[PDB]
């Protein structure tokens, strides 16, 4: 039907709030559904309900920092959450060592992204530690584990150091010629990308890959024409009604952004079906309790509701800012990275 | 041993041998932020959890510890390593744990980190005698489990597994032609054995795929897997295909027949054939059929095609 914007709002501040033990299997990765909350609110221009400098206080409690002694360099980035029991420090103090205490790629990226779409400056994050732990996470293949400690490694991580190097603004934190190596090597016999080479193709790894080389502004280097028009084929054969992850799968709203976002930085998107995206995505709204899900008639969630509506805004959506669909923050968040990379070159 | 839901469960907090630990609690701070709210119990165990942790304690106790604080929460990476630690330290059966991990995987089969922690303790035994057989029961639950998949493509790589698994898929193909996750299991196995470039090969994959278009002829995942087993060839070069596929065009046609020939007719155009001003139309013929009446959700795509095939060839 309609865009429930303001509901979608009550939804967002709930996320931010608080939840029962039913949802204990978040803890490890609160930070990743704090981004969808605020990239949420900041998407929908109502970041002014939340108390920023009191979450921009949270994130930053969350920063692993380098010791008195620099030893943990390698473990450096942000955690998910204080779940570990370190005391509560906004980076005020010096690091804290602890055996097992250390950051996680997509917190390091979630942290990030949040302090910048609060308005925070990264003045507080040490980023010589935070790229010296990315680098340290990069696998003789090129992808990256999301922790030293050992991990999954596959192109979601790729996509995440991408981002961090592109935040930053210093590509320090990775191999990249290894790194496209692996997103290359990653492409499969339908010309969609994998999570690494052999690997389903799939929308998600699509999407991390191509904005992942798009963010290094190498995706006409790495790819041939022919190329190109394979993988653009792959992803605009994946729209049904809604898009779907992967072939002969049923549609999810999540993919009207992945695979939306990566046919927008292919410079196609335009050629979509833009009335069965809306129906589909709207199609999910939860007009109860707000937000979206995968399906409709269907329990919605932080990331679908995010994901909806920045694959929404990809349509220029009413009362939804565009969104910079490589970055995946607000154009606005991403015009405010431009001015602190501005600053930071003198 | 004491089960979390035990009668006679006891909070660490009141058990005797565990006295001598002060336990660590969680703390936010002023403001936290997508806070969960943690039962008694739960608490409890991670406030010991953390106590061990701190102070890297590579008990038994401790590696017991673990196993209530991964029933409470699977998911946590950390709880996971230290556990690898413990089964490092302790010197503890690797095949009780293989056995351990089997029973968690099957409640929670999306769960990277249970996925991770199987692959590390075959990574250890080297004995991947368990894991193909095992796979496929879950596969038999979701026979599209992505972590599935990858663990199975990493055992048949990482102990050269290749002799059976063609079989495997050949089985599960019969079980669901359209499932895009065996379509490419197949090319996994035959791009890594045998490899394309045997022409009998070629012959034997390229029957096998047209029969089961014959067989459900509305499924992009084998139409993929002829283009994708061609493409690098050269379409033009094979015109035994292009002369079936425009028999098929009156009973079989989807979509995916009419992009094919387009596909071909594009080949073709590029290797400078044999009537550029002909072709391009039979192309254009397509790509207007495809954006009017067979592929319509495709209108505009369809559409900018006919624009870039003219554009490249006038
Ligand atoms: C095969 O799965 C994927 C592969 C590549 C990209 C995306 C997905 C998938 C899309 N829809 C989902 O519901 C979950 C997924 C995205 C969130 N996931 C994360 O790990 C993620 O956010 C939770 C993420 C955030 C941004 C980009 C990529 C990943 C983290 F990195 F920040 F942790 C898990 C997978
Ligand atoms: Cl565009
Ligand atoms: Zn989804």
């Amino acid at each position: 039907l309609d865009f429930l914007r303001d509901r979608h709002v009550r939804f967002f501040q709930r996320c931010l709030q608080v939840l029962p033990e039913r949802y204990s299997s978040l803890e490890t990765s609160r930070l990743t559904i704090a981004f969808f909350a605020l990239s949420g609110l900041d998407m929908l221009d109502s970041l002014d309900v939340v108390n920023k400098d009191d979450i921009i206080e949270w994130i930053y409690s969350l920063q692993v920092l380098p010791t008195e002694d620099r030893s943990n360099l390698d473990r450096c980035g942000f955690r998910g959450s204080s779940y570990l029991g370190i005391p509560f420090n906004p980076s005020k103090n010096p690091g804290t060592a602890h055996p097992y205490d250390s950051g996680h790629i997509a917190m390091t990226y979630t942290g990030l992204s949040c302090l910048i779409i609060l308005g925070d400056d990264l003045s507080r994050v040490d980023k010589e530690a935070c790229l010296a732990g990315l680098r340290a996470l990069q696998l003789e293949d090129g992808s990256f584990c999301a922790v030293p400690e050992g991990s999954e490694n596959d192109m979601r991580f790729v996509y995440c150091a991408s981002c961090i190097c592109y935040m930053l603004n210093n590509w320090s934190g990775m191999d990249m010629k290894k790194a496209i190596s692996y997103i290359r090597r990653s492409m499969s016999y339908d010309n969609g990308l994998a999570q690494g080479a052999g690997l389903e193709s799939h929308g998600g790894s699509t999407f991390c890959g191509i904005a992942s080389l798009c963010l290094m502004g190498k995706l006409e280097e790495v790819f041939s024409e022919k190329e190109l028009n394979r993988i653009k084929r792959w992803c605009i054969m994946r729209q049904q009604n809604g898009y779907h992850g992967r072939p002969n799968k049923p549609v999810d709203t999540c993919y009207s952004f992945w695979v939306g976002a990566t046919l927008k930085l292919l410079k196609i998107f335009q050629y979509t079906n833009f009335e069965k995206n809306r129906n589909y995505i709207l199609s999910t709204q939860d007009r109860l309790v707000g937000g979206f899900a995968k399906w409709p008639d269907s329990h919605p969630d932080a990331l679908h509701a995010y994901f909806g509506i920045c694959g929404l805004s990809l349509m220029e959506e009413s009362g939804i800012c565009k969104v910079h669909p490589a970055l995946n923050v607000s154009t606005r968040t991403s015009e405010r990275l431009r001015d602190l990379h501005q600053s930071w070159k003198t | 041993f004491l089960s979390l839901d035990s009668p006679t469960y006891v909070l660490y907090r009141d058990r005797a041998e565990w006295a001598d630990i002060d336990p660590v609690p969680q703390n936010d701070g002023p403001s936290p932020v997508v806070q969960i709210i943690y039962s008694e119990k739960f608490r409890d165990v991670y406030d010991y959890f953390r106590a061990v942790l701190q102070r890297d304690e590579r008990s038994e106790r401790a590696f017991k510890l673990t196993r209530d604080a991964i029933e409470l929460n699977a998911a946590n990476y950390t709880v996971w390593h230290f556990r690898r630690v413990l089964l490092r330290s302790l010197q503890k059966d690797l095949q009780e744990e293989m056995n351990y991990i089997i029973a968690i995987i099957e409640e929670q089969p999306k769960n990277y980190q249970v996925w991770h922690h199987r692959r590390v303790l075959v990574e250890w035994l080297k004995d991947p005698s368990q894991e193909l057989e095992f796979i496929a029961d879950i596969l038999n639950q979701d026979a599209k489990n992505y972590h599935a998949w990858q663990h199975r493509q990493w055992v048949i790589q990482e102990f050269r597994l290749w002799d059976n698994e063609l079989q495997y898929v050949d089985q599960l193909l019969k079980e669901d032609v359209r499932n895009n996750s065996v379509w490419n299991q197949r090319h996994f196995v035959i791009s890594n054995t045998t490899g394309y470039s045997d022409r009998a090969v070629l012959e034997r994959e390229v029957q096998y795929t047209l029969e089961m278009i014959k067989l459900v002829p509305h499924n992009e995942s084998a139409w993929n897997y002829l283009k994708g087993i061609l493409q690098d060839r050269g379409l033009s070069r094979y015109p035994n295909l292009l002369n079936q596929l425009l028999d098929l065009q009156p009973s079989h046609s989807s979509p995916y027949l009419i992009a094919f020939l387009v596909d071909i007719y594009e080949d073709m155009l590029e290797n400078q054939c044999d009537n550029k001003e002909d072709i391009l139309n039979k192309a254009l013929e397509l790509c207007e059929i495809l954006a009017k009446e067979k592929d319509t959700i495709r209108k505009e795509y369809w559409r900018y095609i006919g624009r870039s095939l003219q554009s490249k060839h006038s």
